[PDB]
DNA sequence: CAGGCACGTGTCAGATATATACATCCGAT
DNA sequence: ATCGGATGTATATATCTGACACGTGCCTGGAGACTAGGGAGTAATCCCCTTGGCGGTTAAAACGCGGGGGACAGCGCGTACGTGCGTTTAAGCGGTGCTAGAGCTGTCTACGACCAATTGAGCGGCCTCGGCACCGGGATTCTCGAT
DNA sequence: ATCGAGAATCCCGGTGCCGAGGCCGCTCAATTGGTCGTAGACAGCTCTAGCACCGCTTAAACGCACGTACGCGCTGTCCCCCGCGTTTTAACCGCCAAGGGGATTACTCCCTAGTCT
C-alpha cells in the first residue's frame, strides 16, 4: 500500500543545510525512525499535559511546554524560539 | 386536556427510537406522554407537572419552553432535517425500522418513489409493506371486523370442529376499531407436552377462500399475513388489513387469550394482584409462588374464570378490562 | 472563489508537512480536538531537530572524506554532542558502532 | 528439529571481539559462561515479549516490527529497522 | 629471538582500535539464528522468524553486551585491576538494576 | 464542595474479604489509591498502544489480556489472566 | 442482580472503569468486555498486595496496615518487587540488610 | 528573602544518618561535599520540571501534584501523595 | 572509662535507622534549600507544604539508593570506607553521567 | 432520561498505637 | 566479671480510625420467536518466502605450548576517622495576624469538528552513472631485542 | 635510550558495481469554503492556606581530645591468559525442492440484528 515516510522532507532539509552531500537508505531509515520517535514523545507528553490540566484541546501552549520539558537546555531554547517564530509567521498569513 | 402538549411530545420519542436508536429515552418519553394525556387539567408550569411520576428535569424544561414559545427549537431543527424526516417517513413503512431506514437514506433512498424503483433492494416482507402502505395505516370499523371474524370462524370450523379460535385485543374488549388482528388458535391434540401442520391447514383453507391475500411469515407457532374482505361485486374493494394468527397449546390457550385481550394497564394490575396474592401470571400459564420466590409447577388452566379465581379476584368482562 | 491553493507549510515557511502532522495528531487519539497552532509548532521543532542532526552528520562525513551520510556518521554526530547525547541516551543506532574511547590506565604505561 | 544445547554457538572469540569493542585489555577464563548466561536471559526476555506481540495479531511469523516494539517496551528503542 | 613476538598487551590495543573503528556484527549469523530459534521454541512451537527480526535481535543484543562490557571494564578499573572478572559483571548488573 | 475521586471503599472491601480482623491507615489508603491508579494507567496505555499498533479501533478483552501478559511478570500474569477470563465468562454467562 | 459489578462477581466498579476508559481517550471505542477484565485484574492485584501486607502487618502484633508494612510486603516478595522496582512510597523505609563483610569478626 | 547559601543546611550528621540508613559503616571526609553536589543537581532537575508544570497552568503555587508528576516523568514514581 | 570499640556504635545505629521510617533531614533547612533552588527559575514562588514533603521523601529515597550502590562499590573495591570515587562510579554506571 | 442508591463528606466513641516507669539479658575491656 | 543499651512487663495517655447521618450526582435500566444478513469455520486452491537438504571452499574456531606480567597474599605505617564530652544554636512547637492567590461560577465568542468539492503533492515504477567498495604495490609508521 | 629489522597501516591509483537520485504517471490526501455547536478566555467573587513574625524549649549540631584501625605503599609467589603456530570444521555460498503460511474464493452454518406482536 501507500506507506508514508518523511524521506522527501529529510532530503529537502539535508539539501537546505549541506548542498553537496548524499545519504544512504539505512541513514534515511534511521532519520525516519528518529523523527517518528520524537513525534511520539512530544505528542504523548502534550496529551498528558492536556489530560492533567483538565483541558480538552492541545494547542501551541501545550506543544511549547512539552518541547521545553523534553528537549535539554539550549536545544529546547532554540526549538521554542523557532517554533514561536513559525507560529507567528503562519498566523500572519 | 393536554392535546397540544401531548401531540408534540409524540414525535419526539420516535427520534430516539428510529434515528438515535435509544430505547431508554423513547420508553420514558412515551410513558410521560401517556401519563400527561390522562391528566384532566390545563398545564401551566413544568414544576407543577413534575409532581406526576415519570416526569423529570428534561421533560419539565422542555414543556416549559413549549408553553413559553409554542414550540421547541430542538424539535423545529430536527423537523427541517432532511435525513431525520426521511428516516421517520421510511420507518412509517412496516418492516423498515432504524437500521433499514438509516441504510436507505445513506444510499439515497428517502421517498416511497425510491422504494418502488428499488424493488430488488427489498425482501418479501418489505415489498408487501410497500405495496400496502396506505391500506395498513387505515383503521378497521367494527362491523367489517365482525364480518371477517365470522368468515375466519366459519373457515376454521370448516377445517375441523375441534378447533377453537378467539379474536383477542381491543375488539374482544369491545373497542370500535383496531389496527390489526390477533387470532389465537388451539387444538385438543396440541398441548405443551404433545402437530406442526395444524396452522398450515387453517392458512391453506383461508387462502383457498381468497380471504388471506399475502403471507409475511408462516411458522409452526405463529402466522403473520394480509387479509381483505371481498367486495360484493359492485362496491369499492376493502383496504388490506394485516392479520396475525398464533397457535397456542390447550393448557396455555386461555392464559394467552387473557394476556392478548388487554389492556396493558389491566394486565399490569392483574399481574400485581397475582404477585400480592402469591402467584405469577405470564403469557403461557400461571405458577404459584413460594415463600422464597421459587416458582412451582404451573396450575392447570381451563377458563379465564379459573385464572381469575386463582388470584382470588372476581371475573371481569373484557369490556371492563380497560384498566 | 477557489483561489490558488497553497500548502500550509509554505505559509508557515517550513519544509516538513504541517498537514500530515495535523492528520497524525488527530488520528493518534491524543486529544479529542486539536488546535490549529499545534501542527506548525511541532513541524518547526521536528525541522529544527532534523536540521541540527543532519548538519552534525554532514560535518562528520566531511571530516571522514565521504560525501554520503552513513549510520556511522549519524552515531558519531549523536554521541559527540552533549545535549543530543542526553536527548538520545537510551537509543541504539543500527550499524552505528562505538566511538573510540580507551581508558588511560589501559594505555601502554611505558 | 528439536534444537538443543545451542547456547555454545556463541564462541569464545566472538565474546573476545565484543569485549574488545567494549574496550578491555585482558579477559579472564571464567567470564564466558557468565556472558552466555546474561545473553540467554536478555534474549529470553526480549523474545517472550516479541512472541506475545506476534500472537495478539494472530500471526505465525515474527516480524522485525514486533522485535522493535518489544525492545521499546523495556527501554531500548532500536532505530534502523522500521 | 627466532620469532618476532609482540609483548602481551599491544596486540590488545591493536584490534581494539580496529573493532572500535568498524561496525560489523562480530557474531556469526547462523549460530545466532539457531540460538534465537531454539530460545523461541520454548514459548510457542512452530514459529517462523523473518530475517530482519533476527538481524534486529542481533543488533540489540550486541549493543547491550557492548554496554555491559564497558561498565564491567569501568568497574575493573575502579577495583585497581585490568582483568575483568564475573563478579565485575555481577556488580555492574546489580548497580544497573537488572539484579 | 469538590467531590474527589478514590478507590477507598473497594480497597476496604477487598481487605475485609481476605483479612477480616485487621484495619488499614489513611496513609496506606492513599498509597493503595496511587498504586491502583498507576496500574490502571499502565494497563490502559499499553492496551491503547497495542490497539493503535494492530490498526484496530476498538479495545476489547483481548488487548487488556495481552497488556496484562506483557506488563505483569510470569506468575502474576498467569493468575491475573485466569481471574480475568473467569470474571468475563461469569459476566457473559448471565 | 442489578449493578454490573455484582453480575461478574467482583468488588471493583466495572462501570467506573468503563467511564474512565471513555474519559481517558485511550480509544474512540471500547468494547464491553474490557472493563470487567480490567476490574478483575485490579481487584486481584489489590487482594494480593493487601494479603501480603497483612501477613507482614500481623507479625509485629499490629492489626493496622502501615506504609512500612506495604514496603515490607512489596520488597520481600520477588514478583511484586520486580513489578514496582522503580516506585518509592512515602514513609516506606528500606529492608533490613547488612553485608556480611561489615559484620564483626 | 534572597537566600545566599543553604546547601550547608544539609549538615554532616544528616548525611551520616542517611548513609547509615543506606547501609555503610565508615564514611570518608570528602563524601559530604559530593553528596551535597548530587543532592543539588537532583533537586534542580526535579524543580525545573515542577516549575515548568506550574507555569503551564498559569499558577504561582507549586502543588504536590506537580512535584509528583515531575518525579514520574523521570521514572522516580512516588506514592502516597496523589 | 568505658569506651566502645570503633564500629559497634555504627553497627547499632545502622540497625536503628534501618528499622525506622523517620525523615532524618531537618525540615526547615531543606525547605529553605528548595526555595533557593526554585527561585533561580521563576522569582516569587510559593510552595505547598505537601510539595516540600514529597520533595524531601523523593530526595531521601534517591540518596539512600545512591548510598546503597556506593557501599556495594566500596565493598567490591576491598574496602569498608566509601570515598567520592565510589559515588562517581555508581552514578556513571547507573546512567546519570 | 429518570429515580435508587452507592459513594463523598462530616462526626464522634473508642480499639489500638505510643510513650513512660520499673525488672532481666546480653555484648564489651 | 560488670556496666551500658536491648529486651520484657505493667500502666497511663492519645489518637487516628471505623461505624453512623446525611447530601448528591452516577448508572442501569420489556423479553421472545420468526425472518434475513454476516462473521466464523471449513475446504480449496495460488504465490512464495522461509525452511530444509546436498555439496564445495576456506576463513574462522579449536587446541598446544612457552612464557611474563599481573592477580594476590603478607607486613608495616601513619593519619584519618571513630567515639566521647562540654557548649552553643537553631529546629520545633505554639500561637498571632495578614492577604495572594487557589478555587468556583456566569458569560458570551472565537475556534475547531464536519462536510461537499477541488487538485496538486507524494508514492510506485523504472533507468544509469558515479561515489564507493575492493585489490594491488609502494611508502610511511609503530614496535621490539640489542648495544 | 636510540637503532636497525620486522610487521602493521596509509596513500595513491586503477577497476567494477549497484543503489542514490532523478523522471514520469498517476491517486488520494491536503486545501477552500462554508455551517454550527461548544471549550474556554475573561471577569467577578469566596475564603484557604501560605507567608511573616515572635516567644519559649531542648535536642541536635559543632568544636575539640584522643585512641587505633584501616587505606595504602612496598615486596615477593605463582599462575593463567596472551601471542603465535598448527589442526579441524562448520560458516557461508551455491543450487535445488517444497510446503505450508498469507491471500483470495466457495460453500455452509450458527450468531445475531430487526421487527412486530
Amino acid at each position: 500500500s501507500r506507506k508514508e515516510s518523511y524521506s522527501v522532507y529529510v532530503y529537502k532539509v539535508l539539501k537546505q543545510v549541506h548542498p553537496d552531500t548524499g545519504i544512504s537508505s539505512k541513514a534515511m531509515g534511521i532519520m525516519n525512525s528518529f523523527v517518528n520517535d520524537i513525534f511520539e514523545r512530544i505528542a504523548g507528553e502534550a496529551s498528558r499535559l492536556a489530560h492533567y490540566n483538565k483541558r480538552s484541546t492541545i494547542t501551541s501552549r501545550e506543544i511549547q511546554t512539552a518541547v521545553r520539558l523534553l528537549l535539554p537546555g539550549e536545544l529546547a531554547k532554540h526549538a521554542v524560539s523557532e517554533g514561536t517564530k513559525a507560529v507567528t509567521k503562519y498566523t500572519s498569513s | 386536556l393536554n392535546g397540544g402538549i401531548t401531540d408534540m411530545l409524540t414525535e419526539l420519542a420516535n427520534f430516539e427510537k428510529n434515528v438515535s436508536q435509544a430505547i431508554h429515552k423513547y420508553n420514558a418519553y412515551r410513558k410521560a406522554a401517556s401519563v400527561i394525556a390522562k391528566y384532566p387539567h390545563k398545564i401551566k408550569s413544568g414544576a407543577e407537572a413534575k409532581k406526576l411520576p415519570g416526569v423529570g428535569t428534561k421533560i419539565a424544561e422542555k414543556i416549559d419552553e413549549f408553553l413559553a414559545t409554542g414550540k421547541l427549537r430542538k424539535l423545529e431543527k430536527i423537523r427541517q432535517d432532511d435525513t431525520s424526516s426521511s428516516i421517520n417517513f421510511l420507518t412509517r413503512v412496516s418492516g423498515i425500522g432504524p437500521s433499514a431506514a438509516r441504510k436507505f437514506v445513506d444510499e439515497g433512498i428517502k421517498t416511497l418513489e425510491d422504494l418502488r424503483k428499488n424493488e430488488d433492494k427489498l425482501n418479501h416482507h418489505q415489498r408487501i409493506g410497500l405495496k400496502y402502505f396506505g391500506d395498513f395505516e387505515k383503521r378497521i370499523p367494527r362491523e367489517e371486523m365482525l364480518q371477517m371474524q365470522d368468515i375466519v370462524l366459519n373457515e376454521v370450523k370448516k377445517v375441523d370442529s375441534e378447533y377453537i379460535a378467539t379474536v383477542c385485543g381491543s375488539f374482544r374488549r369491545g373497542a370500535e376499531s383496531s389496527g390489526d388482528m390477533d387470532v389465537l388458535l388451539t387444538h385438543p391434540s396440541f398441548t405443551s407436552e404433545s402437530q406442526p401442520k395444524l396452522l398450515h391447514q387453517v392458512v391453506e383453507q383461508l387462502q383457498k377462500v381468497h380471504f388471506i391475500t399475502d403471507t409475511l411469515s408462516k411458522g409452526e407457532t405463529k402466522f403473520m399475513g394480509v387479509c381483505q374482505l371481498p367486495s360484493k361485486n359492485d362496491e369499492k374493494e376493502y383496504p388490506h388489513r394485516r392479520i396475525d394468527i398464533r397457535l397456542i397449546p390447550k393448557d396455555q390457550y386461555y392464559c394467552g387469550v387473557l394476556y392478548f385481550t388487554g389492556s396493558d394497564i389491566f394486565n399490569k394490575n392483574m399481574r400485581a394482584h397475582a404477585l400480592e396474592k402469591g402467584f405469577t401470571i405470564n403469557e403461557y400459564t400461571i405458577r404459584p409462588l413460594g415463600v422464597t420466590g421459587v416458582a412451582g409447577e404451573p396450575l392447570p388452566v381451563d377458563s379465564e374464570k379459573d385464572i381469575f379465581d386463582y388470584i382470588q379476584w372476581k371475573y371481569r368482562e373484557p369490556k371492563d378490562r380497560s384498566e | 472563489a477557489r483561489a490558488k491553493a497553497k500548502t500550509r507549510s509554505s505559509r508557515a515557511g517550513l519544509q516538513f508537512p504541517v498537514g500530515r502532522v495535523h492528520r497524525l495528531l488527530r488520528k493518534g487519539n491524543y486529544a479529542e480536538r486539536v488546535g490549529a497552532g499545534a501542527p506548525v509548532y511541532l513541524a518547526a521543532v521536528l525541522e529544527y531537530l532534523t536540521a541540527e542532526i543532519l548538519e552534525l552528520a554532514g560535518n562528520a562525513a566531511r571530516d571522514n572524506k565521504k560525501t554520503r551520510i552513513i549510520p556511522r556518521h549519524l552515531q558519531l554526530a549523536i554521541r559527540n554532542d552533549e545535549e543530543l547525547n542526553k536527548l538520545l541516551g537510551k537509543v541504539t543506532i543500527a550499524q552505528g558502532g562505538v566511538l573510540p574511547n580507551i581508558q588511560a590506565v589501559l594505555l601502554p604505561k611505558k | 528439529k528439536v534444537l538443543r544445547d545451542n547456547i555454545q554457538g556463541i564462541t569464545k572469540p566472538a565474546i573476545r571481539r565484543l569485549a574488545r569493542r567494549g574496550g578491555v585489555k585482558r579477559i579472564s577464563g571464567l567470564i564466558y559462561e557468565e556472558t552466555r548466561g546474561v545473553l540467554k536471559v536478555f534474549l529470553e526476555n526480549v523474545i517472550r515479549d516479541a512472541v506475545t506481540y506476534t500472537e495478539h495479531a494472530k500471526r505465525k511469523t515474527v516480524t522485525a516490527m514486533d522485535v522493535v516494539y518489544a525492545l521499546k517496551r523495556q527501554g531500548r528503542t532500536l532505530y534502523g529497522f522500521g | 629471538k627466532k620469532p618476532h613476538r609482540y609483548r602481551p598487551g599491544t596486540v590488545a590495543l591493536r584490534e581494539i582500535r580496529r573493532y572500535q573503528k568498524s561496525t560489523e556484527l562480530l557474531i556469526r549469523k547462523l549460530p545466532f539464528q539457531r540460538l534465537v530459534r531454539e530460545i523461541a521454541q520454548d514459548f510457542k512451537t512452530d514459529l517462523r522468524f523473518q530475517s530482519s527480526a533476527v538481524m534486529a535481535l542481533q543488533e540489540a543484543s550486541e549493543a547491550y553486551l557492548v554496554g555491559l562490557f564497558e561498565d564491567t571494564n569501568l568497574a575493573a578499573i575502579h577495583a585497581k585491576r585490568v582483568t575483568i572478572m564475573p563478579k565485575d559483571i555481577q556488580l555492574a548488573r546489580r548497580i544497573r538494576g537488572e539484579r
